[PDB]
RNA sequence: CAUGAGUAACUGGAGGUCAAGGCUGGUGCCAGCAUCCGCGGUAAUACCAGCUCCAGGAGUGUCUAUGAUGAUUGCUGCGAUUAAAAGGUCCGUAGUCGAAGAACAGUACUUGUUUGUAAUGUGGCUUAUCGAGAGCCGAAUAGAACGAGAAGAGUUCAGAGUAAGGAGCGAAGGAGGGCUAGAUUAUUGAGCAGCGAGAGGUGAAAUUUGAUGACCUGCUUAGGAGUAACAGAGGCGAAAGCGCUAGUCAAGAACGAAUCCGAUGAUCAAGGACGUAGGCUGGAGGAUCGAAGACGAUUAGAGACCGUAGUAGUUCCAGCAGUAAACGAUGCCUACGCUGUUGUGGUUAUGAGCACGGCAGAAGAGAAAUCUAGUAGGGCUUUGGGGAGAGUACGCGCGCAA
RNA sequence: UGAGUGCAGGGUUCUAGAUCUGAUACAAGUCGUAACAAGGCAGCUGUAGGAGAACCUGUAGCUGGAUCA
């Protein structure tokens, strides 16, 4: 029997779309499909702050940080748990999660 | 629907109710009358008449002062053309995809509407060479 | 019958597609439009296929747009028919 | 096809539907008298070549009687059941048998014996169910 | 295209079963006229608007709360006057009430009519 | 009419369907019974018998064809989202189906009168003791002759111009298509320079490569693919499919409006054109990835999964081929239909509309799950009829083969 | 006008045949364990190689998926 209305995927008034790769085993995965994580990390790490504030030599310094968007395969995204198995009526509900750090 | 394709638009124009005669005009019946056939021996299309019509001039739908309609206006003058002008459009059009398609022998697309457009064409001329307004031989410019 | 469906209101009609009436409604009209200066009149159609110029001085009066038309700056114009 | 003149339309199409029945086709297109008992005969005679038995099928736990006939009308040799209480005892090699039908739709099994599709009715000219009894005696 | 007599008959059931008591009908021909004048005779509808507008045609009816169903039959068969009855006990609910109409030389009639005037014609359709 | 007298029932059943016994004795998965479901392994209301009951009765059981059962052949009257079942997409002939207004004609259509039926059958009455039986009466099918009516169907017309179609005009929008000329990085390969011991790969390791200087960091170059992030329940295309920037060449969709022609139209056997990927025939080329083949590990064994390496292919031009879970598993035109919200492109009395969408309820519907599935004798094509064998055999048509 | 009968061929229906190759039933024999749980490498459709055997591997697709995010 048919489990979801929109088919596990985001393609509607199409016949087809650009694949993209997982990040973790190299699988090729429709772009409409793969589940997305979003990244801003700083360069260097918060139990280091109090030592740059005396090794740098400017009368300031802003620490840089690195950008990265993340896609994974179904498989993938339930092994690390990025998501979960849910109840029938729990499926239904969609949510914007957190950028990561 | 659309004969062709997957079409269902819904632009056209209303026709008037009654139609009476256009007193807020600047012309005589003679002087509207004698803008259509010269217009008509300069090789315009009869569609673009009323445009100008219409547009210069200042008459809506170029009958309320004539009680008579443009293509019969032009075969009582004897400016009949030898093709009607719905047929002569079609074969232009594929005259012009043959043309594009001689120099760019690739084009797919340019190749399928081709076969849809030589389609139209001879459904046009069936009806035509049934009414006697074509010779029952006639081919096309091919 | 009820009165509401066989006379609408002219609000109603207003708000209607020109066709999906009880009668359809003509939308175009024709008009007299006066040129700053010369101050001749000319027979326009709204909605206008054509850009014109103004008789005499040679002025675009009316230009052309996807929709009705735009009468220039300082022109004005009166409904005829 | 539903329109006032559409008969002919209708008619060839509704036609070519009925082969998809499993009873017309049969009729129409397969071998229909290849049987002893049949559309060609309620009743075969035939004479006895062997005497037989076969395992019921599961779950139930038998020997069934069976017997192997001669049939005289087509030369083909057949199984057939045997079916009263002592009634093998009644039946000697070469001797002539009548054989009857099991009553299904087409020829097949019936209970638990596994591809037999007759069964005795006569031996000698006499009923099997009255010498099994005892109420008649063979011919001799 | 759709028939105009099937689309006048939906056009009422389906107004009807919403509640609405007036309804505005879009294509019109002669023998929708006819029709729509036949159920004003036996008390199915009552009042009927005509518009003229240069379009094909429309109406503006008002229907009465004795109307349950309506139906027009495609294709319109032929029948002999010995015919009928069976179309008759196919159609209506009861031996008591209801009407199916019938076009001939004479117009549209019901199935009691047929019987005074001794004809049969074409079936086109009933209500009750 | 008159004499004797006192004779005269069987077939199939008794667990359920299905009317009528847990009765007594044998037998112990044996022997048998049972259309179907099922009984019997030592406590059998189902086998073999006794005894009582049941059903029809001068009759009752069995086998075999057929009609019904059966809306499981569907004109009346079934189905095709998931149970069996909508052709991968277009074009198109035969075929079936086709506006409003004003008029006209009678061959179908319906009906009158007259013909057209011995027996059988149908409605009756009369005589054999009764009842079939016999005898007499009346009306009748299809088919044909001559009249009548004109709603529907048909033919014509133009001081008529579809929320029917085609031609054309105006301003604008889009990863729709072909061609020409350019581009920022990245992955490999070579040259040269610096440095002097490990690099790679994994869950953990070994094959493997390095003092002929690897790895990493510079500068030079040579190629062949690709267009990250922006990027979405966004857009375009008949579908398959389409994402860097300029210039160029044809045609199409939608919108605005007092342009022109007038039935030119819907659907479609046969016939024709397109169709991801993998494959095949010839040419160009060859960075990355990698069927086959070869090793290293793991295991009872791995021929596999993992790692090292490696060829055909993967790219382009000219063609052949014709299949996909080619799927929203929902044919194409055309209707009638509740509300709220959010998009994309035009137009706007700024109130709204038109085309193409998404979402959330409701009411109905349906075996439910759910809703491209509500209402319905609108038109036309494809298609299913319990599992298997079988989308297989033989014949035929296309293809170089597959 | 022609019966009968020579000699070649065809069209139909049956039947023989060394040997090979399908299917079906095999109480329970031998070797593994491919599917159904994330079935221990998620499964399935097309196409192409390979292989005691279920099957395995490349390439494009689908969710009837283990994700309506
Ligand atoms: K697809
Ligand atoms: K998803
Ligand atoms: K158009
Ligand atoms: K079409
Ligand atoms: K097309
Ligand atoms: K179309
Ligand atoms: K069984
Ligand atoms: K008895
Ligand atoms: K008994
Ligand atoms: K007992
Ligand atoms: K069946
Ligand atoms: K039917
Ligand atoms: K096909
Ligand atoms: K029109
Ligand atoms: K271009
Ligand atoms: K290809
Ligand atoms: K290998
Ligand atoms: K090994
Ligand atoms: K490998
Ligand atoms: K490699
Ligand atoms: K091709
Ligand atoms: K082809
Ligand atoms: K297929
Ligand atoms: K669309
Ligand atoms: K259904
Ligand atoms: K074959
Ligand atoms: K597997
Ligand atoms: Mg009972
Ligand atoms: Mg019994
Ligand atoms: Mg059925
Ligand atoms: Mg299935
Ligand atoms: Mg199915
Ligand atoms: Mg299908
Ligand atoms: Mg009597
Ligand atoms: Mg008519
Ligand atoms: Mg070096
Ligand atoms: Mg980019
Ligand atoms: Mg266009
Ligand atoms: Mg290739
Ligand atoms: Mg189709
Ligand atoms: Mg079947
Ligand atoms: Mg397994
Ligand atoms: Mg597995
Ligand atoms: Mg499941
Ligand atoms: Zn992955
Ligand atoms: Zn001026």
């Amino acid at each position: 029997t048919k489990k979801r209305s929109n088919n596990g995927r985001s393609k509607k008034n199409r016949g087809h779309t650009r694949c993209v790769r997982c990040e973790h085993c190299s699988a090729m995965v429709p772009n409409d499909k793969a589940i997305k994580k979003f990244v801003v990390r700083s360069v260097i790490d918060a139990a280091s702050l109090d030592d740059l504030k005396i090794a740098t030599i400017y009368e300031e310094y802003e620490v840089p940080k690195s950008y990265y968007k993340l896609n994974y395969c179904v498989s993938c995204a339930v092994h690390i748990k990025l998501v979960r198995v849910r109840s029938r009526w729990e499926r239904k509900i969609r949510k914007e999660q957190r950028v990561s750090a | 629907a659309r004969m062709y394709s997957n079409g269902k638009g819904q632009s056209k124009s209303v026709t008037p109710y009654n139609l009476t005669y256009p007193t807020y005009i600047k012309h005589s019946k003679e002087e509207i009358v004698d803008v259509i056939l010269n217009l008509a021996r300069k090789g315009t299309p009869p569609s673009q008449i009323g445009n100008i019509l219409r547009d210069n001039y200042g008459v809506g739908k170029s009958f309320a002062v004539t009680k008579t309609k443009i293509l019969t206006l032009l075969k009582i003058a004897g400016l009949k053309p030898v093709i009607p002008e719905d047929l002569n459009n079609i074969v232009k059009k594929c005259v012009n995809i043959k043309a594009h398609l001689a120099k760019y022998t690739n084009d797919k697309s340019s190749k399928y509407q081709l076969i849809q457009m030589q389609s139209c064409l001879y459904r046009v001329a069936r009806y035509y060479k049934s009414k006697n307004e074509l010779p029952a031989g006639w081919k096309p410019p091919f | 019958i009820a009165k509401n469906l066989l006379y609408p209101t002219v609000e109603e009609i207003k708000k209607n597609n020109k066709r999906k009436q009880l009668f359809q409604e003509v939308k175009g009209y024709f008009m007299e439009v006066k040129c700053a200066g010369c101050a001749t009149l000319n027979v326009c159609y709204s909605h206008s296929q054509k850009t014109i110029s103004c008789k005499g001085c040679s002025m675009v009066i009316l230009r052309s747009t996807g929709g009705k038309a735009k009468i220039s700056n300082e022109c004005s114009y009166m409904v005829i028919s | 096809m539903y329109g006032l003149l559409a008969a002919r339309n209708l008619k060839k199409n509704r036609h070519k539907r009925r082969y998809a029945d499993k009873d017309f086709a049969k009729k129409a297109r397969g071998d229909i008298y290849q049987n002893a008992v049949g559309y060609s005969a309620p009743h075969a005679k035939g004479i006895v070549t062997e005497k037989l038995g076969v395992e019921a099928k599961q779950p139930n736990s038998a020997i069934r009687k069976c017997v192997r006939v001669h049939i005289v009308r087509l030369n083909k040799k057949v199984i057939a059941y045997v079916p009263h209480d002592g009634g093998l005892n009644q039946i000697e090699i070469n001797d002539e048998v009548i054989v009857e039908g099991l009553g299904k739709k087409g020829c097949r099994s019936k209970g638990d014996i596994p591809g037999v599709r007759f069964r005795v009715c006569k031996v000698q000219k006499v009923s099997l169910k009255a010498l099994v009894t005892k109420k008649k005696e063979r011919p001799a | 295209m759709m028939d105009k007599l099937a689309n006048l008959c939906i056009t009422i059931n389906n107004a009807n079963r919403a509640q609405k008591r007036s309804v505005v009908i879009r294509r019109i021909s002669k023998v929708c006229r006819l029709f729509l004048e036949s159920m004003q005779k036996h008390g199915y509808i009552t009042d009927i608007v005509y518009i003229d507008d240069h379009r094909e045609g429309k109406a503006v009816v008002g229907l009465s709360g004795r109307l349950n169903r309506c139906g027009a039959i495609c294709p319109r068969y032929d029948v002999e006057l010995k015919d009928v009855e069976r179309y008759r006990a196919n159609l209506l609910p009861s031996r008591g009430f209801g009407h199916l109409i019938v076009t001939s030389s004479k117009g549209l009639i019901d199935h009691r009519e047929c019987i005074q005037h001794n004809t049969g014609g074409k079936i086109l359709g009933y209500f009750y």
